């Protein structure tokens, strides 16, 4: 299990797939010309997972990046590690999907979607030993939603032993640029529940609230949103990215995040949470687990009980201080964790902080409080669904109301499930 | 109720004679068995020497039957042995074969159901060229 | 009938077996490169019963020794008397018995067994006059026991005619070497009881309890159990090896002891009881010597003289001593503790007299008994292997060697059987 392939879909996933390799390079050493400058041996152990090795000991990422729009790649190839992606990996469209799921899903994403499959089986066909795929995307949209689950469930046909990850961003009323992000989001998390092994929700009423409430950030924009989807992102995949200790991979992740195939949307969580120019302890980090501040998703982790949690602590400190801290959480808040699943916390330490942080925490969470997000979706679609508001859009692209309404219970039923869990006693 | 020595024999060595005391009170005298042949002792000697014989041969009998179990022994150990290795070898098989079944049984039925959403792809975009072009 | 061919088996077989030559050799004036250096022509004239005489005026033990575990007999090479031994009569295993009489029986063993029927074939073939064998080995363990009972029926299948002897040790608690040795013990017995003429029963138990509570030895060791065997297997063979009254062979001697085939399991017993490190006493007369064959306390089988009846007595007086003084404290015996002698077997007591004592004692006495209260160690046999059998503890280790657990029962059934002829004759009177 070495190798992962990742794809950036649409606006969203763009801007934060561009962002993740920004910020992962500086950490590994890669500067834009794909050139190793680091003075460490850790960072280039595990650079084979995320980058290929090119002649003249440089490094390029193994991404693909997707849209049906061009603007987007062009504003990626002028930004600042733009120059390290291979520039046959970049696969637009020339007509946009108009923020319309049918458009990226059956029209002009159904289109595209073969001149991005040749990359995607060009870069995996290379792989020594594939673990999986990755996917930058919003579910708001129609290129990262429609596109990319369609792109999901092609992949899934091609490579079906082989991990399907997601950093999925949903959409919000907070942070709205389209009408109609509650059917595109509904219509994506039906794909996402039958076609993902594992998704990270990254909620942007999540993001909005963090930069607005806590950062005091009166009127924040994608830049300010996406600094804290990067820093989740690098700490999120610092496992799969550097040696030790455990020596985990993405089959890994799922085996022991994933106790039911559905239940499988991840609530990240990171601590300190920082602003785009910012430059604490043990015990602080630890008790940022249960702070629904920190959420990467719009939930509050005491609502529900974690079914699973994998915690990561980066910089140099105390592991052993590391380790009564997590333990001290677990006894003192034993109600927020199901009883019915032993030991469901484990703790991974890296010595390598992220940049401008000292010492980091993250926290992946498989919580039956993820279900407030999809409530809050499903509240949204039905406000629009019941007055069949925008339906034409779909219907024009040759949709039927029947898809709408068996996404609507397939994304009820995930909460039901979630609810179900929740409840569940040892018995 | 007196004595009578009768004179016996003198010979150069020695003399003997017979000293009477008294007479018996029973004047008239006292008041072998054949043969056994060589053959009579010789079938009394072989009939010892077949009893021996027969003894010994039965006892001989006894330990043959001794090596016998010995041998039985040994050989229902190696047909346990085998048994273990042959009901081994097919409830392996059995379980190597009836995973591998459901393996495949697994990937089919994840394969069918992507499968059906490509048939569904082509109706959706079928149904958008009965709308798109045909009304204006 | 001159020749004895002497066979040890086994860890224990072979150690007890080594004392007994290092003992005889000594007393015979035999020292450990074979040559005689004695001053007396009474420990020559029979040498040739466990010597063969070799070229060069030296003598061999008539000796076979066997092993399935190598090491033993690297042990028994090493020691005083270890180049005393023929080379080619050391017959050795490379996989040991696993304390499994089974794998001694059956396996192991049987793949061995012939090897060492050559050896003694040769040895065998060799005499001329052979009386039998003398068999050293535990019943406790796997290979004295189980692989020691294989060599007797295949020795018994092919010398039918000749005397078959065993100093079989019996298995205790109080030194144990095996969780299995009731098991052991009883399909061992089982085999004793069919196959062989004459038993010397050496337990453990009494060998335990003789150096505890006689000798105050706190926690004794193999090596003071052992000084008693030696001691034992020394003065029960003196009428074997040197001359007087009786000469005496191994069948004189099944005749004389053994009224019914199967009662032939002597209760051997020893005056005085000494340690290694006893060297004094500056005691034991000719009373005190006699005096203690009813005692509990010398006897090398766990069985209390006095809870039984003696069918036969052959006793053995060591050194320099008044043979009337002997006669006369002897008749005083049976005539003071007569309910303790069978009276339908008239005249069942027999002494001889040696010139000759063991080393390092003046006077001594060896008693040779076959009294029904031999029983009290089969019974306890018995006891210890139902504890185990009626749970079928460790059976699989038995069943896995190809065994019936019908085995089992019916060696059981025979010890009991055993039993109940020592108490037919104990309670028997003369009508
Ligand atoms: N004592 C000890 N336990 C270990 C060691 N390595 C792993 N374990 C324990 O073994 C269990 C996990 O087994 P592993 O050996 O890591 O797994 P594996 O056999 O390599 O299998 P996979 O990695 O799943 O392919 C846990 O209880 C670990 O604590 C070690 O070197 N010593
Ligand atoms: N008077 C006397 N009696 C003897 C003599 N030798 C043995 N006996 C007695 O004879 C009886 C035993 O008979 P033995 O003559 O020794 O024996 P054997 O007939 O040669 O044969 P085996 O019994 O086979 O030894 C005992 O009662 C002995 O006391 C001897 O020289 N003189
Ligand atoms: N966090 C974040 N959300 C974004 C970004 N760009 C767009 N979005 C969200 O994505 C949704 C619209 O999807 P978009 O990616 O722009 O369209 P697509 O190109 O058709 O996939 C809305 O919910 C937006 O809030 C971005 O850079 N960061
Ligand atoms: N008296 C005595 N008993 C011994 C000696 N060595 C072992 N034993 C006994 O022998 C039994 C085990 O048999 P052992 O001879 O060691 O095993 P084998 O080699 O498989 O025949 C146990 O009852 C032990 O007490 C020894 O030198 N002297
Ligand atoms: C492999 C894991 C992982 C996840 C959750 C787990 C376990 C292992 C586990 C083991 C024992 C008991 C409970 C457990 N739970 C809930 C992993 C851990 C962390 C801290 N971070 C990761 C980042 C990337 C990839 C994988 C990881
Ligand atoms: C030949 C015997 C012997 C045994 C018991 C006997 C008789 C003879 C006997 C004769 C007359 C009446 C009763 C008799 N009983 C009970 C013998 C005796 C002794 C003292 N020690 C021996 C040591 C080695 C070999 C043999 C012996
Ligand atoms: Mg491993
Ligand atoms: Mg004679």
């Amino acid at each position: 299990m070495r190798e992962i392939v990742h794809i950036q879909a649409g606006q969203c996933g763009n801007q934060i797939g561009a962002k993740f390799w920004e910020v992962i390079s500086d950490e590994h050493g890669i500067d834009p010309t794909g050139s190793y400058h680091g003075d460490s041996d850790l960072q280039l152990e595990r650079i084979n997972v995320y980058y290929n090795e090119a002649t003249g000991n440089k490094y390029v990422p193994r991404a693909i990046l997707v849209d049906l729009e061009p603007g987007t790649m062009d504003s990626v190839r002028s930004g600042p590690f733009g120059q390290i992606f291979r520039p046959d990996n970049f696969v637009f469209g020339q007509s946009g999907a108009g923020n319309n799921w049918a458009k990226g899903h059956y029209t002009e994403g159904a289109e595209l979607v073969d001149s991005v499959l040749d990359v995607v089986r060009k870069e995996s066909e290379s792989c020594d030993c594939l673990q999986g795929f990755q996917l930058t995307h919003s579910l708001g949209g129609g290129t990262g939603s429609g596109m990319g689950t369609l792109l999901i469930s092609k992949i899934r046909e091609e490579y079906p032993d082989r991990i399907m990850n997601t950093f999925s961003v949903m959409p919000s009323p907070k942070v709205s640029d389209t009408v109609v992000e509650p059917y595109n989001a509904t219509l994506s998390v039906h794909q996402l529940v039958e076609n993902t092994d594992e998704t990270y929700c990254i909620d942007n009423e999540a993001l909005y609230d963090i930069c607005f409430r806590t950062l005091k950030l009166t009127t924040p924009t994608y830049g300010d949103l996406n600094h804290l989807v990067s820093a989740t992102m690098s700490g999120v995949t610092t496992c799969l990215r550097f040696p030790g200790q455990l020596n985990a991979d993405l089959r890994k992740l799922a085996v022991n995040m994933v106790p039911f195939p559905r239940l499988h949307f991840f609530m990240p969580g990171f601590a300190p949470l920082t602003s785009r120019g910012s430059q604490l302890t043990v015990p602080e980090l630890t008790q940022q687990m249960f702070d629904s501040k920190n959420m990467m998703a719009a939930c509050d982790p005491r609502h529900g009980r974690y079914l699973t949690v994998a915690t990561i602590f980066r910089g140099r400190m105390s592991m052993k201080e590391v380790d009564e801290q997590m333990l001290n959480i677990q006894n003192k808040n034993s109600s927020y964790f199901v009883e019915w699943i032993p030991n469901n916390v484990k703790t991974a330490v890296c010595d390598i902080p992220p940049r401008g942080l000292k010492m980091s925490s993250t926290f992946i969470g498989n919580s039956t409080a993820i279900q407030e997000l999809f409530k809050r979706i499903s509240e949204q679609f039905t406000a629009m669904f019941r007055r069949k508001a925008f339906l034409h859009w779909y219907t024009g692209e040759g949709m039927d109301e029947m898809e709408f309404t068996e996404a609507e219970s397939n994304m009820n039923d995930l909460v039901s499930e979630y609810q179900q869990y929740q409840d569940a006693t040892a018995d | 109720a007196d004595m009578e020595v009768i004179e016996l024999n003198k010979a150069t060595s020695g003399q003997s004679w017979e000293v009477i005391l008294k007479p018996p009170s029973f004047d008239g005298v006292p008041e072998r068995r054949r043969d056994p042949s060589l053959e009579e002792i010789q079938k009394k000697l072989e009939a010892a020497e077949e009893r021996r014989k027969y003894q010994e041969a039965e006892l001989l009998k006894h330990l043959a039957e001794k090596r016998e179990h010995e041998r039985e022994v040994i050989q229902k150990a190696i047909e346990e042995n085998n048994n273990f290795i042959k009901m081994a070898k097919e409830k392996l098989a059995q379980k190597m074969e009836s995973n591998k079944e459901n393996r495949e049984a697994h990937l089919a039925a994840m394969l069918e159901r992507l499968q059906e959403k490509d048939k569904h792809a082509e109706e959706v975009r079928k149904n958008k060229e009965l709308k798109e072009e045909a009304s204006r």
